[PDB]
């Protein structure tokens, strides 16, 4: 306060007039003579103390580094908000990796870059696919060559595992994976996922009639549930949990099926998180509502009503997804008539 | 020059021997990780000073991949450091040791990323970070908070070095067999005998007739020994009881309903065994010392 | 065996046969009995009086795995399980 | 000074590491002696 110090001790520490900057730096610990000359001292030690100021120095250099290769960065809010609060003095560095990893799906490279190492993907302005570049953020004053040479060796080590898993996972078509999903349990009283899928494919016909969808589209629906939610037993989804739902669509598209069933396979999980998109194709709505109703009825059959705090299975999220799908799509429904039909095929 | 594997140990031991830690030998029974050693789980409980650094192999049959995947092995060597009480230089001594190992700090991005460790098998948790060095996760740092069921007093600091990847990232190799143990010999030509045969045994030749009848026998023997106020052998049997469950999981003959039963039995045995060491040591008067304030 | 002022501290042996095969070439084995070297060098008379490090001793941290083990090996080792684990 | 137990190992290892020997870890299973280790018998 001003020139004199406020004497008070907290947690066995006496307040004084010393503050430490960057570790191993020249200003290991400095003495502030007056409280007026404080914010000027920290920026003399290189620390960008302001929370919002670091964003305008991260995103002002990440874009500048992009034009060297003629591209742009991808900046999700949930990624930059966490990258900002991990660095005391940001410094962006670009790096390269081999092009042979472009054969992988577009949504695998992005997931690996953004969920484990927290890098920045680079997309070209023209032909807007991925590019063999990435942007990372160092911390402090570090040698430029060493960080890149030691960081690309990790980025090209993750992709070897990813490509091996993908190659081993595309040896057989998606049909065979529907049998070996029994290793994933749904509920101790209900069973695994195979029984859930059989119940869904059995009860989809009635729900497709309650919503009033035309009979001419009833065959394709009966086939979609034949391969519905089969990606959960694949290899690329065993460790990449966030990819569940879309890899099924990719496998179905590669297998050589119609485009009216891949969308239904993909849109069986929407919405996945708050703010995500909603189903927009008619055959996918039936599968989504059938899955929600079956998951609600089965879990309420064992009496597992969540309280206000604990979420054993997040039944509130499922109900909120169901009502959002029903309302934001303008479809007539009868809840008390569909619930009885859904509960009919329950084992107990 | 380039650092070798057999002298990184010599640099990580003579350093912690100067701070004040007492270096000891490795475990005896096959430990499924680096924490279940009796030199760390049973000794953090109770108010006595304890500063120990040692090196131990860790065997995990569930991560067996025939010794081909350059990241996952069935036997990896770890370095463990336990400090109690924390002297206040907890994360400065670590950086000094890292500098003394042979790598520089001024030219490498050494950062801490938060990560909360928790293990329901033995009932422990805490708060800590993992150390990123140019994107590689090489070290776990953790302030403990609870072991078994007792609350820690005073809390302890655990530093775990994953020593197999530090040199794999420092030398510049791409595979794991390319690690050099010493000047003249390599790691991938003498530590694959205990890799290939062990992977084959853990994958498709582990006779499951004997494991499911050794598990309950070990559990009952541990309970009987614990009922006689014999703590050390009672806990020793728990390690070889918990190894059988992992080897059963490796083969794939454990269903999704018996998992809860096995975890409950093991955690109950560990809980009732842990609270006996504290009662055993208090009658001796705490010869090592006592902590106050 | 190497005698140092009457103490037997080391075994030195040229091998000749292992299992049933004859050794080729023969090997040299040197075995240090390390618990008595310091017991004779420092000047102590008991074994617990050995000092492990500057500040701590050997007889205050390596008797837990001694007294409990001796009791187990003497009169509490349940022989029902050993004779069926051996075979 | 007087030799201590935890540095006799440090003097008996750094010596044999200069002749050319390769120092390794101890056994795993309870060995009844110092010869039955798989690093010497086999």
């Amino acid at each position: 306060h001003g020139d004199l110090i406020v004497p008070f001790c907290f947690a066995g520490i006496s307040s004084g007039n010393q503050s430490c900057g960057l570790r191993n730096s020249s200003l290991a610990n400095f003495k502030v003579e007056a409280a007026e000359l404080y914010l000027h001292t920290l920026e003399k030690a290189g620390i960008l103390i302001d929370m919002q100021e670091r964003k305008q120095r991260i995103l002002h250099d990440s874009s500048i580094l992009a034009e060297g290769v003629g591209g742009d960065i991808i900046a999700p809010d949930s990624l930059v908000q966490e990258v900002i609060n991990l660095v005391e003095a940001p410094m962006p560095i670009i790096g390269r990796y081999d092009v042979s990893f472009l054969a992988l799906p577009k949504d695998v490279l992005i997931t690996v870059m953004q969920k484990h190492q927290k890098y920045f993907p680079v997309t070209s302005k023209t032909m807007g696919n991925l590019l063999p570049c990435f942007i990372t953020v160092a911390n402090g004053a570090i040698k430029e060559e060493v960080v890149r040479k030691g960081n690309e060796a990790v980025l090209r080590a993750r992709y070897e595992d990813a490509k091996f898993f993908y190659k081993m996972d595309t040896q057989k078509k998606l049909s065979e994976f529907r049998d070996q999903l029994s290793s994933i349990l749904f509920h101790e009283r209900l069973g695994t996922m195979l029984d859930k899928m059989k119940r869904v494919e059995n009860t989809v016909a009635e729900v497709a009639l309650l919503l009033g969808i035309n009979e001419k589209m009833i065959p394709a629906i009966k086939d979609a549930a034949a391969l519905a939610m089969s990606d959960l037993a694949t290899n690329i989804v065993t460790e990449f949990t966030s990819l569940a739902g879309i890899m099924a669509r990719h496998y179905a598209l590669r297998d050589g099926l119609s485009e009216q069933i891949a969308e239904a396979l993909f849109e069986i999980t929407l919405p996945r998180f708050s703010g995500d998109v909603f189903p927009k194709t008619d055959p996918g709505i039936v599968l989504a509502v059938t899955d929600r109703l079956d998951s609600l009825v089965g879990l309420f059959g064992a009496g597992c009503q969540p309280s206000s705090t604990n979420d054993p299975f997040g039944l509130r999220r499922i109900s909120y997804g169901l009502v959002q799908i029903l309302v934001e799509n303008k479809k007539n429904f009868d809840l008390t008539k569909a619930l009885t039909l859904v509960a009919e095929e329950q084992p107990i | 020059s380039v650092l070798t594997f057999q002298q990184a140990i010599q640099r990580l031991q003579d350093y912690w021997a100067s701070v004040g830690c007492a270096v000891m030998q490795c475990s005896n029974t096959e430990v499924g990780a680096g924490t279940m050693n009796p030199l760390t789980f049973l000794r953090v409980l109770g108010p006595e000073p304890w500063n120990v650094a040692y090196v131990e192999p860790s065997i995990r049959p569930d991560d067996s991949r025939y010794g081909d995947n350059p990241n996952r092995l069935q036997r990896h060597t770890q370095f463990q450091v336990i400090l109690k009480p924390d002297p206040g230089n907890s994360q400065d001594l670590f950086l000094h040791s890292l500098s003394a190992l042979g790598i520089n700090v001024r030219e490498h991005d050494i950062r801490f990323v938060e990560d909360n460790w928790e293990s329901p098998v033995l009932g422990a948790w805490g708060l800590g970070w993992e150390v990123w060095m140019d994107g590689m996760e090489i070290t776990q740092f953790t302030y403990f908070q609870q072991s078994g069921s007792l609350p820690l007093l005073p809390v302890s600091v655990e530093i775990t070095y994953g020593l197999e990847r530090i040199l794999m990232s420092l030398q510049g190799v791409d595979h794991f067999k390319n690690i050099q143990y010493t000047k003249g010999i390599t790691y991938g030509e003498l530590f694959l005998e205990n890799e290939k045969e062990m992977s084959a045994y853990y994958l498709e030749h582990a006779n499951v007739d004997n494991i499911q009848k050794h598990f309950d026998d070990f559990e009952e023997e541990a309970r009987s020994l614990l009922s006689l106020w014999l703590p050390i052998p009672a806990y020793d049997h728990v390690l070889k009881a918990s190894h059988a469950f992992n080897i059963l999981d490796s083969r794939g003959f454990v269903g999704v309903t018996e998992r809860a039963r096995y975890f409950g039995r093991m955690r109950s045995l560990a809980r009732q065994c842990a609270q006996l060491w504290v009662k055993t040591r208090e009658n001796l008067g705490y010869p090592l010392g006592t902590y106050q304030e």
